[PDB]
This record gives C-alpha cells, structure tokens and sequence, in this order.
C-alpha cells in the first residue's frame, strides 16, 4: 500500500514512510533534440542512477526559518562527473529523495522544495517556499520526501560550471521535538538521481 | 479543495478577468534611471509596482514589447546583441522626433528561448543578453514600458507591506470631501 | 595545391568553449568533433563546423569582455606528410545549407 | 508490495 | 554542398527572411553632402553603411525610389536628364514646404535599363545620365534616399572591418547597466 | 571509386589511397549479453570513435623482420579511458586504420596485422605471420591499411587491466627505397576506434 | 565520392 519502491539504472530504494512522488511543474520533458545542439546529442543512461549526500543534522536548536540548500549538479565522482568534464553541454532532469529518519515519537515539521535559479530569500519570503515544488517531512506522517522535477532554463542545454539550474532546499517550518521515548536529532540525507541525461560538445582531453 | 458547503453553504461564480496574466501585465510602467544611452532592461522596473512586482513573481518570462519615449533629437533602437557604436546610425529603425514623445512596437529579440528575472551563475547580476535592445538620443526624458503578449513561468513569492500595527496595515483609503 | 609527388594527410576538429586552451596535437583533439583525409585525385575537402551552443542563437559580434571565443575554435592539424614541405592547403569558406543571418544592423562607424 | 516507481 | 550529416549530425531549418536584397534595402539611408541643388546619386551614400555597402556589393541594380527632405523654400524635382535650368520652375514636380519636411515617391528615369555601381570606360567617375533626377530648394539640411522594389545583379566584394588583434575583432555589445 | 570515407561516431576518416576493408574472422559479434553479466551490461555508444596514436617512423635502416607492436586497448585519456576505470568488465571491438604516408616514388613493403593473444615471435614464425587479418601497404599501391576485427577471447567479457586480447602489428616486408624524388622517411600513424563498446561491474569511486 | 563504411 504505503509502500514504494524507486529504481533508477541498476540502483533501488525502498521507502515504507512514502507519501507519495511530486512531480514539479509537468510530467514531460521538452524535446530534448533542438536546433542549438544541430542533432548532436546523445543520452548516457549510464549515468541515470542514484547517489548519496549528507544535506544536514536537524536538531532541537534549530528554529523555523533555518535553511539548507544543496545547488544541483554537485560534485559527482561517477560516470555523470565523467560526463561533466568531457562535454560542453548537459541537461537532465533529478529524481530526488530526501529522508529524515527518526521515530514517530519526534514531532516537528520540515519542507522539503526544489528551486529553479535559486537566489537567496529573505526572512519574509521562506513564507512562501510552497510556490515551489515541495513536500514536508512530519515523523508523526513520513520520514521521506519525494520529488522529481524536469530540465528547464533559458537555454536547450547548459554549461553546468557556469550555471545551475535547480536547487535542493530544506527548511525547518516548525522545531524538532524530543520526549524521553524518541531520538536526539535526525540526520537528513538526500538520495538523488540525475534523469534524461543527454550530452552535446565533446571535449579533447586534458592531456 | 475545500468549499463552503461543507457547513450549508453555498459556492458562488467567479470572474478571475482581472488576473489573468497577459492582462494585467499589458499596461504603461516607468522605468526611472535613464541615459542618454540605454539599453533596455525589464528588471530596470521598481520592483513594487505592479508590473515590476507581478514580473519579479515570476521566475521565467517571454513577451514582445511597447514603449514610449520622451526625448531630445531623433531616437534610435538597436536588437540585441548589436554593438553600442550602432546607436549612432541611421540604418536602425531610427524615429524622428515628433512632440510629445514617440511611441514605438518592438519585438522580443533576445537569443533564448525565454528570459529569467534571477539566474543562478555567471554570463548578484543576470546576464547581459538579458534585454530588449538599447534606445538612444540626445536627452532621454522619461521611458514607460509595456508587455505585450506577456507569458510567465515558475512563480516564485510576491510580498505585501509588513505590518507592524500587529492587528492590520490601515492606510487613507479614497471617499468624498465635506 | 601541392605537386603530384607530394602527399598530405590533415585533421580538422572542432574545440567547443569549455576547455582553457586548443589542443595541440591531433592526439589531444581526437576526441572532439574530427574528420581525416588523404590528398590524392581529389584535391578538395569539405567540413562542417556544426552549431553548438546553449542558445538557439548566437552574436555575431564579439564583445570586449569575452576572454576566450564564446563559440569555441577550429583547429587544424597536419598528421604528416611525404615531400610537400613547400606545398600549401588553400582554405575557404562559406555558408551552410542551414546557416542563418537575422535582426539587421547599420554598425559601422559612418 | 507497494507500488513501483522503475 | 556539405552537411553535420555526415558525421551524425542534422541539418535543420532556416529563416533567412532577413538576408533578402528587397527587404534589406529598403530602409531609409542619410546622404552626407548636400547643396542647395543636389542631383541624387545613391552612390552618394555611405561606403560602409548597411545600404551604402551591400549596393556597392553588386554591380548592376534597379529600385524606385522615396525620398524625405528638410529643406527651406519649396522643393522642386526634375527628371533625369533635365536641364538644370527647370528646377527653377512649378511646372515640375514642386512641394511646399509643410514641416517638419517632406516624403516623397520617385520612379526610376534612367535611360538605361539597369544602373551600376561600377563603369569600365568613358560616358574613377560613373555616366552622367546614372542619376534618379535632381532636387532644389532655398537650403536642403537633410536628405534620405530609401530603394523600393530593389534588385540586385552581379555580386562584388563586400568587407567587414579589418582586424590587427590577431585573433577576434572585439567592440562594446550593448548590456543592462549595475 | 577507389575513396574509401570510414565513420565512427563524430569522427570521420576519408582515405584516397585504400585498397580496401579486411574483416578479420568474421564479420558478426557473438552475443553481447551471455551468462556471465546476468543481463547487466550496457552499450556505450560515446566510446565507438576514433583516437589516434603514433606507432613508429619507418627508415631506410629497418631491414626485413623489423617489428612494431601496439598492444589493445592502450591508456585512453577520452570516454573509452573512463569507463575503463568505472567498470570491472568490457568488451569490444576494433575498427583499425593505418597509414604510412610517403609518395609514389618509396617503394618497399609493410605488413600490418592483427594479431589474437600477441606473444613474441621467433624470427622464423614472422615469415607465417599473413596467417592473422593482415593487408600489406605498398607505396606504389596503397598507403593505407584497414583492418576489422570482433572481440574474442576465453572469457565472454574481460578486465583489459589485465588482459588484452588484440595487438596490432607492423613489420618491414621489405625495406623503404628512396630515389631523389622520393620521400627521406615514412611516419606510420594509426586511427583505430573501439565497437560494440559492452560495460558491465560498476565500480565505486575512487573517492 | 566513392563507398562509405558508415
């Protein structure tokens, strides 16, 4: 029932605490073929598969407001990094996952936004993250958030040394709470996935 | 979505005319810092009037334009992407002055597909094919700007005044003298 | 335009912008965009360099702020030769069937 | 068990 | 011809709506040296002007012609071929003067069946009879010579600014300001 | 007629002077998929292009039973090189093309082969050696030699850090005359490109 | 011109 399981390449996770998979802005990715690549480009599905990164500790201490923000695509020791250093021009869309494991004896919110051209916001604008594709993380409701948004920008493709288009944020909307019966902290990891990826300029090799 | 009748109640009709998006952003706005040589930047708007405001809510936009000019000499407007020095020639769609001021259609011209009011990286500051093209004349005295056909994407937060009074914002509203 | 006793091999690649600087030698460059031919009854030898950038379009004009190229480069290498050392390869250029011009400008200073 | 999201 | 085909790749569609010779060629274009009684010789304009140059860079043309002149008094035209002396009479074609000037519609009167740029021979300098009439008034302060119906034949070399960088001629491309 | 224009992936090569494509073995590949990668392979197709390397400067010295050898697959510093550190097992192909440019006025012979399992061979064994795909260049005929080979070997798919299947040869049939109009020497190249490129054990990474 | 070993 509650119950999902996501694969992306030869790379699975399943997740009991799921309410379910957002899907920001469309369910379609805009034709990945345009003039600007002049019929060049080539999808690497090699690269479409999950990997980790540690986001933060959210502890008692921390208030509403605190925020968190991972600029996507970070760096990436595997076969997509590979990608990034040997072409000119990517884009691809993210699956991703963000789990705050505690117990159901811990009470708290936190939203949980992918944002396109992030910018930093003000004190009063986090009061309106909801505008952007998200999900919230209540231990007493979930554990996981689960969004996946599409490629998008001004251009077909990018250059993602000079530009990143979306931004995985994480905002406490209200403090951890602890009891005698629940856990200290909640260590909030993210597992993401790159999608439709498609690569255009080859680059010569740096030696 | 919830509604009314829930508790007996009953849900009326709705006109939403008044905010569509084309409509509300298809009208005049000031644009204040000018120069003899401008180059056209919608996000030169002030960002709490409405067009400015409702623009900056918005992540990504596209739309032709419409301006109008008060200025000195004869007016001259260049595409985007076109070298400075080009301003001073007539081969460009150039106006010749006409009182009050000149008003002109121009399309959008940028080479992307859209344009973003916030871009996150390097061409903070947004990148400088970001424009509409560049106007010049002798003296330029006031320039109002108007999106035609206008299309937005990817809404992103659109503030009100904070209130302090802890209860709320009351301000001088309009009515009848005597 | 060399002599008939002389016999060149050459490799033309396209450098997309993103690396510091042009490789130079054909084994660094291999790995872009290349073609290789022979001289021999066909003297002549045509390329493509292919549009590729993250706009649709692009500016004709180069800004002063603009380091290295926008558009990337061309580089074209001579793998070896067998006696052509006084024979030369004449280059010309021209527009492709889906080369595109717009948005008309009066630029120069008059 | 569950649902599939391949 | 040759195509990104063949090494995979895929031609796509063109525009070139802007690169046609009616289209580009007509626009309005300054004619720099003027004088009270002027004969119109559209190699009178610019050398490097968008008009000026892509004429230049045909040998054979034809074009109607309109034309807009500030001038002072009324403005007196005359066929090709005319006396001199009959710019000074209203039989011809004569407008008065209504500012801010005045816009007018001249046909092609050469007797030639074509125009040229170039001319090998005697009728250095073109034929005498290669004009589209003269024009006269008490002062003429500005004049510009717009081609309508454009044709062009034979094309000849045209030339961008030459470059001593060695490497890319750059200039000032128009960007927002801050 | 005698214009020979080979393509793999962005990269192109158009030879005058060929006397044609030797397929050595066969001219099919034995399945991709077997047993062995319990249907965990892919195809990268990014790596199928051309590379070049140098393999040694043919003299008027070099007498017969001289002997070049390149060993496949070498270091690759491009998408081939990558995958080759991301995966435990590969396999491919090989699209090979050499060429010994000099002029019509050389005249001497060079056997090009391909050979299965290299091991050094005894001055007598080299007289046999047109028992691998082989093409003899020429000057006077041809200065391009082409050969295609599949993958083989024991092991359906193979670690090539430790073993390499293919090596190209080039030997001095007979040695490079030159007259006053000849060339002085001739530099032999090699464009070889890898085909139906198969990954199979993703590998972690190095950090 | 000629054949293609595409």
């Amino acid at each position: 029932d509650r119950i999902l399981t996501t694969r992306n390449g030869h790379t699975t996770s399943t997740t009991q605490s799921s309410v379910g998979v957002t899907y920001g802005y469309s369910t379609q990715e805009d034709h990945v073929s345009g003039p600007n690549t002049s019929g060049l480009e080539t999808r690497v599905v090699q690269a479409e598969r999950f990997f980790k990164k540690h986001l933060f500790d959210w502890t008692p201490d921390k208030a509403f407001g605190h925020l968190e923000k991972l600029e996507l695509p970070t760096d990436h020791k595997g076969v997509y990094g590979c990608l990034v250093d040997s072409f000119a021009y990517m884009r691809n869309g993210w699956d991703v996952e963000v789990s705050a494991v505690g117990n159901q004896f811990n009470g708290g919110c936190l939203l949980v936004a992918m944002v396109p051209e992030w910018k930093e916001f003000t004190p009063r604008e986090k009061y309106q993250l909801t505008l952007f594709p998200h999900q919230f993380i209540s231990p007493r409701t979930n554990m996981t958030a689960h969004i996946v948004v599409p490629y998008l920008g001004v251009n077909r493709y990018d250059q993602y040394k000079k530009h990143k288009p979306w931004t995985l944020v994480v905002m406490v909307v209200s403090p951890l709470t602890t009891n005698t019966v629940s856990a200290g902290q909640i260590k909030v990891y993210a597992n993401i996935a790159p999608t439709h990826v498609h690569v255009a300029g080859e680059l010569p090799s740096k030696e | 979505t919830t509604t009314v009748e829930n508790y007996g109640g009953e849900t009326q009709v709705q006109r939403r005319q008044h905010t569509d998006v084309t409509f509300i952003m298809d009208r005049f706005v000031k644009i204040q810092n000018l120069n003899p040589t401008h180059v056209i930047d919608l996000m030169q708007t002030h960002q709490h009037g409405l067009v400015g405001a409702l623009l900056r809510a918005a992540t990504y936009y596209f739309s032709d334009l419409e301006i109008v000019v008060r200025h000195d000499g004869n007016l001259t407007w260049v595409p985007n992407g076109a070298p400075e020095a080009a301003l001073s020639n007539t081969g460009n769609p150039t106006a010749y002055l006409k009182a009050p001021f000149t008003r002109l259609a121009l399309p959008y011209t940028a080479p992307h597909r859209v344009l973003a009011t916030v871009y996150n990286g390097t061409s903070a500051q947004l990148p400088a094919s970001f424009n509409f093209g560049a106007i010049q004349a002798t003296t330029i005295h006031e320039l109002l700007v108007r999106m035609k056909r206008a299309e937005l994407y990817c809404p992103r937060p659109l503030l009100a005044v904070e209130v302090s009074s802890q209860d709320r914002h009351k301000q001088k509203i309009i009515a009848p003298a005597k | 335009t060399g002599s008939t006793d002389s016999k060149a091999r050459y490799m033309v690649a396209y450098v997309p912008p993103g690396v510091e600087t042009p490789p130079d030698t054909p084994e660094k460059a291999a790995h872009c965009i290349h073609a290789e031919w022979d001289t021999g009854l066909n003297s002549k030898f045509t390329f493509s360099i292919p549009y590729v950038s993250a706009a649709d379009y692009a500016y004709t004009a180069s800004d002063v702020a603009e380091t290295t190229n926008v558009q990337g480069w061309v580089c074209i290498y001579q793998i070896t030769h067998g006696k052509a050392e006084q024979d030369t390869l004449v280059v010309s250029v021209s527009a492709g069937k889906d080369f595109e011009l717009r948005l008309p400008i009066d630029p120069r200073s008059q | 068990f569950g649902a599939l999201l391949a």
